[PDB]
């Protein structure tokens, strides 16, 4: 039975082992909604397929660990774990029991913790310089549409120092948030035109004959949660002089609001046809905002209180706004809300222009998980990092086989095989990028193991896994592109890997019903 | 313990609001608010007459009731 | 190519044992039965024996070939 649930896991095993990589390649997977949706991360296409397996369940929650408390790892999770399961045939069939079997993973994880410590040896100093940002964040926004990585680096680096506010000396309180980054995507254009602007930007027609305010800093801007009508009381007012009661009356809540100075009314609710015609000769801006989620984020940004009721413009509800214009992006035209330095904002935006709509929804999920890479920049060791690409799975080979033959024991056998399941990674990047499996695999192996006649290890151990289809032979150093996998996303996938392969092995019945 | 509820409040006896202007009802509207007001000055008097100034003090309000959105910015300064 | 191993033979084996015992178990002893033999030859031949039981019957079972011996 053991066997049975390690087949059902294999054949979702073999569609993240393409997934990973910047070879590798994405599957379509039609929505319940009659809407094709396609992407590399595994865990939004596990969410929409229909699993019946309660083993398999195992891993997809392990998988939303990497995509909550993490920015990266979703595709290896699931590469990991799974090869973790086909290596412990081995073991199952020699008669050995699963207690050893998790018992030995166990002991070679806390001697896998132990060294990665020492595999770090650069440290980012944490500058948050646009040239120092594009280190850690281009191996993220990679893996994914292979290609675009440089222009796309640049418009993740500047949204993320505009988020962070400037501070020195102090690691205590939080600064970067993952919702503060808004992405929006219009058919149309290129990938080189588009920008970083500070602001939320909104799609939606100005609705009036005001297109766009003036240059003059800090516009008043009034946030009304209540739809725009003829005002009524708040004791009962059920109505059963209703035309005429709703041009005297708007008319004449509109003119308090202009006396004071406001020049944006912002009506989370619709907006009636009479409150259209009041605002065009006050030379008031016509906002709506019909998702009650973005108000929240708003008032971070223009400093505007929602007001529950109508007609009661509080100074202390108005915020201050200093340029808000009309822009043409996409090819229509919407009205973008931005600043310039006064009331500095938390909350950026990303514009992305393209041709294909498939493709922009990839590149807006990629940015949203390349920001989430920026929260494991923090104290709990986020200047750390560790050789990507194939360069440290195959370095820690060496290291386990080391401690196989010093710890006596039974657990000789799973430390042994603890260190052949890491040879999967770089099989597939070399499966998903054309190569030879008997050409890389051994190329790998000579590279990191040599003769030094010294105790300081020489030469290169940054040997990764090349793409090839270029250049000459063999593979290069990977510091060269500058890609390497953080030591907070790979340390953490260490334990959640083994975890999620425990409880597999450790369940040897299960009892279920027709469905 | 604090067994009385902060959140907004009625006259004790039927009436209603009745306002030409917005600025008419926040006069009718402040009117109910002044009885809770009213306990909130009690209960900002008892932090300050016992260790107010003392360093390594403080008092917690537990309120098992609703709170409304104007006791945040009162309780928030002491 | 694993290595699972199984019996499918010794619980058949003493199964087949079991049942050629329980023939010879109730015609061992002077307070046993006494039991009729006749394979083909329409002879009516009544003995204890149990060397004569097996000669006189031919069994499939190879169980029963070794005990015969």
């Amino acid at each position: 039975q053991i066997i049975k649930s390690i087949a059902a896991i294999r054949e979702l095993h073999q569609m993240c082992l393409t997934s990973m990589g910047p070879c590798g390649r994405n599957k379509i997977i039609v929505n319940h909604l009659g809407k094709i949706i396609i992407t590399n991360d595994a865990a939004t296409m596990l969410r929409e397929l229909d699993i019946v397996h309660p083993a398999v369940k195992v891993l997809v929650m392990a998988t939303e660990q990497q995509k909550i408390d993490m920015g990266d790892g979703t595709n290896l999770v699931m590469i990991l774990a799974g090869e973790l399961l086909n290596v412990s045939e081995k073991l199952i069939s020699m008669g050995l029991s699963a207690v050893e079997i998790i018992q030995g993973y166990n002991m070679a994880r806390k001697f896998t913790l132990k060294e990665l410590d020492e595999m770090v040896v650069g440290e980012i100093t944490d500058k948050n310089d646009k040239n120092e940002l594009l280190k850690m964040i281009k191996p993220v926004i990679s893996s994914k549409k292979y290609g675009s990585e440089d222009i796309l680096s640049e418009l993740v680096s500047e949204a993320v120092s505009h988020v962070l506010p400037v501070a020195q000396q102090a690691g205590e309180i939080p600064y970067f948030n993952v919702d503060s980054i808004r992405v929006v995507k219009i058919m149309g254009g290129s990938l080189s035109n588009s920008t970083v602007i500070k602001g939320m930007v909104f799609n939606r027609e100005p609705e009036g004959h005001v297109k766009s305010l003036s240059e003059d800093k800090k516009h008043k801007v009034a946030v009304f949660t209540c739809p725009l009508d003829i005002a009524n009381t708040e004791t009962k007012g059920t109505v059963l002089d209703f035309s005429k009661g709703e041009e005297k009356q708007i008319d004449a809540m509109m003119k308090e609001i202009a006396d004071m100075g406001v020049e944006c009314i912002v009506a989370g609710a619709g907006v009636g046809e009479l409150a259209l015609h009041y605002l065009n000769r006050y030379g008031i801006l016509v906002l709506k905002v019909p998702s009650k989620f973005e108000l929240r984020r708003l008032c971070r940004v223009c400093g505007a209180t929602p007001l529950p009721r109508l007609g009661a413009p509080t100074p202390e509800e108005l915020g201050l706004v200093e340029t808000v214009k009309t822009m043409e992006i996409g090819g229509d035209r919407v009205t973008v809300f931005k600043q310039e330095q006064g009331e500095i904002s938390r909350t950026s935006t990303i514009i992305l222009r393209g041709a294909t709509q498939n493709n922009l929804d990839d590149i807006e999920r990629a940015i949203d998980d390349g920001v989430a890479a920026v929260k494991g920049l923090m104290k709990p060791s986020g200047g750390k990092l560790l050789p990507g690409a194939g360069a440290t799975e195959i370095e820690l080979i060496s290291r386990i086989t080391k401690y196989g033959e010093r710890t006596p024991g039974l657990l000789q056998l799973a430390i042994k095989q603890f260190a052949v399941a890491f040879e999967v990674v770089p099989r597939t990047l070399a499966e998903t990028a054309g190569l030879d499996v008997n050409e890389v695999l051994p190329n790998l192996y000579a590279a990191h193991n040599v003769t030094e006649p010294g105790a300081v290890k020489t030469d290169h151990l940054y040997k990764g896994v090349d793409i090839d289809g270029e250049s000459d032979e063999g593979v290069k150093d990977i510091r060269e592109e500058n890609i390497y996998d953080m030591l907070a996303t790979k340390k953490f996938a260490i334990n959640v890997a083994t975890e999620a392969a425990t409880t597999v092995l450790s369940i040897d019945q299960i009892i279920m019903a027709k469905k | 313990i604090l067994n009385v509820s902060l959140e907004y409040e009625k006259t004790e006896v039927n009436s209603g609001f009745f306002y030409s202007s917005a600025d008419q009802r926040d006069k009718l509207a402040a009117s109910e608010r002044k009885f809770v007001d009213a306990k909130l000055k009690k209960i900002i008097d008892l932090k300050n007459e016992v260790c107010g100034m003392d360093p390594d003090k403080g008092f917690v309000i537990i309120n098992q009731k609703g709170i409304d959105p104007m006791s945040l910015d009162v309780f928030a300064k002491h | 190519a694993e290595s699972l191993r199984r019996d499918a033979a010794l619980k058949v084996n003493v199964t087949s044992a079991e049942g050629l015992q329980s023939v010879l178990e109730t015609n061992l002893g002077p307070k046993g039965t006494l039991k009729m033999l006749v394979d083909g030859a329409g002879n009516i031949k009544l003995t204890k024996d149990g060397k004569v039981l097996l000669t006189e019957m031919q069994i499939q079972s190879p169980t029963a070939v070794l005990i015969a011996r």
